[PDB]
């Protein structure tokens, strides 16, 4: 006879509740994973973790592309004049 | 149009020249004074589920 020790067959009867508490943790956190994955080609750090000069230079190409290129580009007709514009960088 | 004196009477701000205190509407002040979202909000609240949003500064 090679049985299991008695302790441990008690415990195992709790065993596969666990494993499919894992099976759906794993599926939420790679679905978490994957949902932010998609369109940052990588894991984006989060902005307020970098210092100061490290946020001017994750912010500035998108600065120049969103606000320099359609000021310095600007003409009297180009607006709409439904008055439904891009709003200002900082709100006032 | 209105005269030659006139657009440099409102052109002019301040009498003592070596100070740099450009016009500002407000001053910013979260992130240390800094922007986070520099896109629209419908940009907001779309590039992060849908991708072709940013472009991957490298
Ligand atoms: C092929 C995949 C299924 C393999 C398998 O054994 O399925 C039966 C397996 C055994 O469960 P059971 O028939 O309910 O046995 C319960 C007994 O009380 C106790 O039964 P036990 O003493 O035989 O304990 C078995 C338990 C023991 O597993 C462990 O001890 C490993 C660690 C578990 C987490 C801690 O192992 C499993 O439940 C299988 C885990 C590996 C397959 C799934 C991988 C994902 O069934 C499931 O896992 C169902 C879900
Ligand atoms: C039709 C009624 C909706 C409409 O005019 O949508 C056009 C509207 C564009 O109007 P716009 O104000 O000229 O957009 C340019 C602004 O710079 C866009 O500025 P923005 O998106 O940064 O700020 C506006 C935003 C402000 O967002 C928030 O306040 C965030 C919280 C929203 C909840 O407002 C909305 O998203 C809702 C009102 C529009 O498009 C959107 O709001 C984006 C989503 C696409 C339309 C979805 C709804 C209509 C779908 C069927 C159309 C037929
Ligand atoms: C309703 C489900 C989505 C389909 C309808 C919307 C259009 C579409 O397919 O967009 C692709 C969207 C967006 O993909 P995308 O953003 O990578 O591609 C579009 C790219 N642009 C906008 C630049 C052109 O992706 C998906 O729908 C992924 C598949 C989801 C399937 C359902 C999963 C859960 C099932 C339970």
């Amino acid at each position: 006879n090679t049985a299991y020790p008695t302790p441990l067959k008690t415990i195992l009867k709790t065993t596969p509740a666990f494993v499919v508490y894992f099976v759906f943790g794993l599926g939420f956190s790679t679905v978490i994973y994957d949902v932010v994955y998609h369109p940052k080609d990588r894991i984006e750090r989060f902005y307020f973790r970098s210092s100061k000069f490290e946020r001017l230079s994750r912010k500035r190409d998108e600065k120049l592309r969103h606000y320099f290129k359609p000021a310095i580009e600007w003409q009297p007709w180009y607006n709409t004049s439904t008055n439904n514009n891009t709003r200002p960088l900082l709100r006032y | 149009v209105h005269g030659e004196e006139y657009a440099q009477k409102m052109q002019k701000r301040f009498h003592q020249t070596d100070i740099w205190a450009p016009f500002r509407h407000r001053y910013a002040y979260m992130y240390n004074s800094s922007n986070k979202n520099v896109k629209d909000y419908k940009q907001v609240t779309l590039s992060r589920y849908i991708n072709g949003f940013d472009k991957f500064n490298v």
